[PDB]
């Protein structure tokens, strides 16, 4: 246990950040994904019509 | 005399109900691309208030500020409307009009340009 800490003092801080990164990404990934779908909805919905005389 | 004549000729007319459903407005785009035509027409409008509303006055003031333009219009660069002076100055279009089209409880408020 001491030898792990000696090799990687950061072990605990890193793991705390990991949690906060996972949390923020849980928020931000569906959020931005939703933003994407909104803008693109104009295009996703569109219907095409060919009408030569 | 008009009223008499009305009574005389029209009184057989029936008065005995088609009333108008609200009309739902929708933000939308319709594009007929036809490259073979020589100029493009664009009409754009927001939902307006409809015949009765007192906003139509203030809206028509605003529409008049922005105005209408046609490439025969003498005013050109010196015109009062920024849209028109800029459109004349930079040959942005042949023409445009603001409109406020009024219906029962809805309308088209905007502008059409050819360019
Ligand atoms: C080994 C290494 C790997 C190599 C690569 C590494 C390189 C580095 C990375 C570089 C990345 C490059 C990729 C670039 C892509 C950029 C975006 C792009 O172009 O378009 C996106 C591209 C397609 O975009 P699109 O508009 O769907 O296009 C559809 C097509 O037209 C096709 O239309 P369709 O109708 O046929 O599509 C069917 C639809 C439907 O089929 C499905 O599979 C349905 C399943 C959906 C899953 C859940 C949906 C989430 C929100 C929707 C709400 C309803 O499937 C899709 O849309 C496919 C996209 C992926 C599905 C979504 C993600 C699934 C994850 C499941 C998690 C479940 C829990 C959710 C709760 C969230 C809260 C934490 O999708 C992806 O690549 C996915 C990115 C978006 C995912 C975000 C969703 C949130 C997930 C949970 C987050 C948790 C965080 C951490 C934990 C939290 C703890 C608190
Ligand atoms: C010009 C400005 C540049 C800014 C870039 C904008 C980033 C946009 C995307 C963000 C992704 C969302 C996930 C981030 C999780 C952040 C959570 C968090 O607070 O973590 C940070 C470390 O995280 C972190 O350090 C994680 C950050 C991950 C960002 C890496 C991408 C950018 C590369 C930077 C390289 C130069 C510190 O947490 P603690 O030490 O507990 O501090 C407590 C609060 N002050």
């Amino acid at each position: 246990t001491f030898l792990r800490w000696a090799a990687e003092p950061e072990h605990d801080h890193r793991k705390r950040m990991g949690l906060k990164m996972l949390l923020m990404m849980g928020l931000l990934l569906p959020l931005v994904y939703a933003m994407k779908r909104h803008k693109w909805s104009v295009l996703k919905s569109r219907k095409l019509a060919y009408r030569p005389p | 005399q008009l009223l008499d004549l009305a009574q005389k000729h029209f009184s057989g007319l029936s008065g005995t109900v088609p009333t108008l459903s609200p009309c739902r407005f929708t933000g939308s785009q319709i594009c007929h691309r036809e490259d073979g035509l020589p100029l493009a027409h664009v009409a754009i409008a927001v939902e307006g208030p409809g015949w009765a509303h007192p906003d139509n006055v203030a809206l028509q003031v605003a529409n008049a500020i922005i105005g209408h333009y046609d490439c025969t219009y003498g005013g050109g660069a010196h015109l009062s409307s920024p849209l028109a002076s800029i459109a004349a100055t930079n040959k942005l279009c042949q023409s445009f009009q603001t409109f406020n089209i009024c219906y029962a409880d809805t309308g088209l408020l905007g502008a059409h340009f050819v360019c």
